[PDB]
């Protein structure tokens, strides 16, 4: 069968960066046309491999992860960079191979009275290893002692994005759809 | 961990939850100023309060932990700014106490109004009493206005503003500040560099240092627009004495602008206005923007982004919705930046949108700094760099490159020195006035200046500091420097001074890094790249390093600087030196303009000296001026058959010295600009006995 990109791509739930949802495509004919032909994405940022020697190979596994983040935090999704997103939420490996798709939805994840359906943790004892997901929203102390809040040094480590149409291009949402091949050393 | 990562993690909670609530004050904000209604009032104070209340919150949190347990300067410099308290020290009822008394300055200010002579007329400061004083050329209709403001708005403001005093004193002190103008010299307060530490008491010492030089200069313009004020009004001021308060071109001598048709040097010549030659080039709002925006691309800034064009009001609605037609620029947040403009294809509009857009470069090269870091360097930084723009814009040069004046344009001498001239009625005619006005608060605060010594102390650097007199005398009921829109909204006046200085060390450095010949007035830093990125090096700074330090990066220098600002204007000083041969150059403080007629009077102590029984120091005082008023009233009934009510407003008192002397003179009802000539008055005390030979 055909690999359901229009069901990834297009989707109309998107989760949030920290809450990231990965979906497993195999077993269909990879048929990835639609992606560089089109201008849609504003990042084709390709990792171990080319856009265009993506149609030559084949045999491979895909996964989609698809999470929204601001304009300007589509930097920290790539490999090897820093950031409350690359820390915290979502973190590529340094050996990372496959694409980052990401492309403005001002008109979709935005309104003229904020949207804050997407969050991000800025909090976190210790930086994500690569592929690894915390969805815990639990208290954080610098210390590390549990407390309640509100108090004082305790604060909750997820924050919602504030998503406008107004704001500029770097504070605008943006839909990240990362694409992991299973290589060729399996 | 430790305080400063305990610091470190709640300013990262802040900035976050700061920047939305900031973004929502600013956004409330705009839809009132783009859409003046009832309901977006309540909506933009209610956005308005929340960010002040989380504000207000979140500062004492940030006071829990110690600046000195902070190692890094970046986290130290933004508590620093989160650490500051301001009214939160003061007791609840000192508190609402303030704030009464804040407000109710305000309204008196805000619904000041005279009746003119028209007795069925109410004449308000906007646009009824700033025409008078803007535009009407008769000393009488000035002197009712100027008289009229401060008669009405500055008494009623009295008993607040000596209250104002008080209780703003009490919050500095608990600040550990010494007064409350030491807490106002506190935008210029660096401590933790070195060497490049601003104290409080240095602020003051500059601004008095750099004043000294430029008293040279002002002192020939001041020379210049005497002499051509006696031509306007000829008999009505001194060849040698100082200015009348009310002939000064607006309703508090500010800026001496307004003066420009009288004092034009070479009125044949025309300005240089390109407001007809963009009508026929079908100039709209939007190319006015379009290039303004050119010109900061040329120098290497970054262009508007394409939010900008969209989300700013750059002319007025054609719908009928109400605006605020003040011209500003918006740093909304999340990089959101706009100008609201009600753009005309006029010259003098497009002056305004390179200075508009040189805030909104401002805003965006700082944009990257955290959230408590940006802003300007200090309260005269984001200003200066708005107005450097507009000098190089109102260049001929810049005119000639956008085809707006002809390539075979002869600049001529006469035309270049009614600029200055021009420039120096509002650049340099403010520059005693702001000096002046500032030091008189600063010595209030510092209680240097007694209550019972504010209006003697008021005039008395008026004729010395500023070179300009009272037309009437005003004695202790008066509170004129409250009549001003910023004495009586507390608000500092100082930025308006180190702006002035800032504007000129900021253009005569960007000049010199374009590699320019000749005066400084012709200066033009267009389409010259390094002097943008000499320029971008101080903005992209904001509030994270010192100012001392900010002015460094651009300038080369630290400290004020008033050279680059006499720099200037030294074209129009060699010309004003040439025009005030023979002119006297110089105010002598003992002439008034009510001086001539004045009739001093002798109090002869008959009583015994060091008596408790009688204490004549002011209960008495009033007897005489409202006894006088019936001497000259009984005296036009009988002699002139003429009744005319006199009272005690009519009769002046003027240098009253208690149980020695004081002088008076005696004026028609609502006609205090002819005051009764002084024969007529000794007319009728020659009538009684003669006490004064
Ligand atoms: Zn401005």
């Amino acid at each position: 069968n055909l690999c359901p990109f229009g069901e990834v791509f297009n989707a109309t739930k998107f989760p949030s960066v920290y809450a990231w949802e990965r979906k497993k495509i195999s077993n269909c004919v990879a048929d990835y046309s639609v992606l560089y032909n089109s201008t849609f994405f504003s990042t084709f940022k390709c990792y171990g491999v080319s856009a265009t020697k993506l149609n030559d190979l084949c045999f491979s596994n895909v996964y989609a992860d698809s999470f929204v983040v601001k304009g300007d935090d589509v930097r920290q999704i790539a490999p090897g960079q820093t950031g409350v997103i690359a820390d915290y939420n979502y973190k590529l490996p340094d050996d990372f191979m496959g694409c980052v798709l990401a492309w403005n939805t001002r008109n979709i994840d935005a309104t003229s009275t904020g949207n804050y359906n997407y969050k991000y943790r800025y909090l976190r004892h210790g930086k994500l290893r690569p592929f690894e997901r915390d969805i815990s929203n639990v208290p954080f102390s610098p210390d590390g002692k549990p407390c309640t809040p509100p108090a004082l040094n305790c604060y909750w480590p997820l924050n919602d994005y504030g998503f406008y149409t107004t704001t500029g291009i770097g504070y605008q949402p943006y839909r990240v759809v990362v694409l992991s091949f299973e290589g060729s050393l399996e | 961990s430790t305080t400063e990562e305990q610091a470190k993690t709640f300013l990262q909670k802040f900035d976050h939850e700061a920047e939305d609530l900031s973004y929502r004050s600013s956004l409330a904000s705009w839809n009132y100023n783009t859409n003046i209604t009832d309901e977006n009032v309540q909506k933009m104070n209610a956005a308005r309060a929340k960010w002040s209340a989380f504000y207000e919150e979140q500062s004492r949190i940030a006071k829990t932990y110690p600046l000195e347990e902070i190692q890094n300067l970046t986290l130290k410099r933004q508590l620093q700014a989160l650490q500051q308290s301001g009214t939160s020290v003061l007791s609840a009822d000192k508190s609402k106490r303030l704030n009464t008394i804040l407000n109710t300055m305000s309204t008196i200010y805000s619904s000041g109004k005279v009746l003119d002579p028209n007795t069925q007329e109410y004449l308000v400061l906007e646009p009824g009493l700033d025409d008078i004083m803007e535009n009407s050329e008769d000393y009488n209709r000035r002197l009712w206005a100027w008289e009229g403001w401060r008669a009405e708005v500055g008494k009623q403001l009295r008993p607040f503003y000596e209250e104002y005093v008080v209780l703003e004193n009490e919050m500095a002190r608990a600040n550990n500040y010494e007064d409350y103008g030491d807490y106002w010299r506190g935008d210029y307060e660096v401590t933790g560099a070195d060497g490049y530490d601003y104290s409080r008491n240095q602020l003051i010492a500059d601004v008095e240092r750099t004043f000294a030089e430029i008293k040279p200069l002002y002192e020939q313009l001041h020379a210049y627009v005497r002499a051509k004020l006696m031509d306007a009004y000829p008999s009505r001021i001194s060849p040698t004495g100082c200015l009348p308060a009310h002939l000064l071109g607006d309703m508090w001598g500010r800026f001496w602008t307004n003066l420009y048709p009288l004092t034009v040097p070479f009125g044949e010549k025309p300005s240089i206005d390109v407001t007809k030659e963009m009508q026929n080039q079908s100039w709209d709002a939007k190319r006015i923007f379009k290039e303004a925006e050119k010109f900061f691309v040329s120098i290497g800034l970054p262009n508007m982004t394409q939010e900008f064009w969209v989300n700013s009001m750059l002319t007025e609605p054609g719908d009928g919705r109400k605006v605020v037609c003040h011209p500003t620029a918006w740093d909304l947040g999340k990089g959101d930046f706009r100008i609201k403009m009600c753009t005309k294809v006029t010259m003098d509009d497009f002056l305004t949108a390179h200075h508009e857009m040189g805030h909104i470069q401002y805003d965006m090269a700082y944009a990257t700094q955290p959230f408590l870091l940006r802003n300007g360097a200090n309260e005269g930084f984001h200003e200066a760099v708005g107005e450097i723009m507009s000098l190089s814009a109102a260049t001929p040069h810049y005119l000639k490159a956008l085809g707006l004046l002809p390539p075979d344009f002869y600049e001529d001498n006469v035309t270049e020195i009614n600029f200055l001239l021009k420039q120096a009625l509002q650049i340099v005619g403010t520059l005693p006035f702001t000096y002046m006005l500032e030091k008189w608060r600063w010595m209030v605060f510092k209680g240097e200046i007694p209550k019972e010594q504010w209006m003697q102390k008021w005039w008395e650097m008026k004729r010395e500091i500023v070179g300009v007199v009272e037309p009437l005398p005003h004695d202790e009921t008066y509170c004129d420097p409250a009549c001003l829109f910023h004495v009586a909204e507390d608000y500092s006046f100082i930025r308006y001074y180190t702006r002035t200085i800032y504007q000129f060390q900021f253009h005569e450095a960007l000049c010199q890094t374009a590699k320019h010949e000749g005066p400084l007035y012709k200066c033009d830093i267009s389409n010259s790249t390094e002097a943008g990125q000499r320029l971008l090096q101080m903005l992209h700074l904001g509030k994270s390093e010192p100012w001392t330090l900010a002015l460094e990066n651009i300038v080369g220098v630290k400290t004020m600087d008033v050279k680059p600002l006499l720099n200037y204007f030294e074209p129009l000083l060699t010309w004003l030196k040439e025009q005030n041969r023979n002119s006297p150059v110089g105010w002598s403080t003992d002439w008034t303009p009510y001086s001539d007629q004045s009739i001093k009077v002798r109090i002869s102590l008959k009583s015994a000296l060091g008596e408790k029984a009688y204490e004549w120091n002011d209960n008495e005082m009033y007897l005489f001026q409202s006894s006088v008023a019936y001497a000259m009233r009984e005296y036009f009934s009988k002699v002139r058959n003429e009744t005319i009510p006199f009272g005690e407003k009519d009769v002046w008192v003027s240098d009253l010295k208690p149980r020695i002397s004081f002088n008076f003179f005696v004026t028609t009802p609502k006609n205090v600009s002819d005051i009764i000539p002084r024969t007529e008055v000794e007319e009728a005390i020659r009538m009684s006995r003669g006490r004064i030979n």
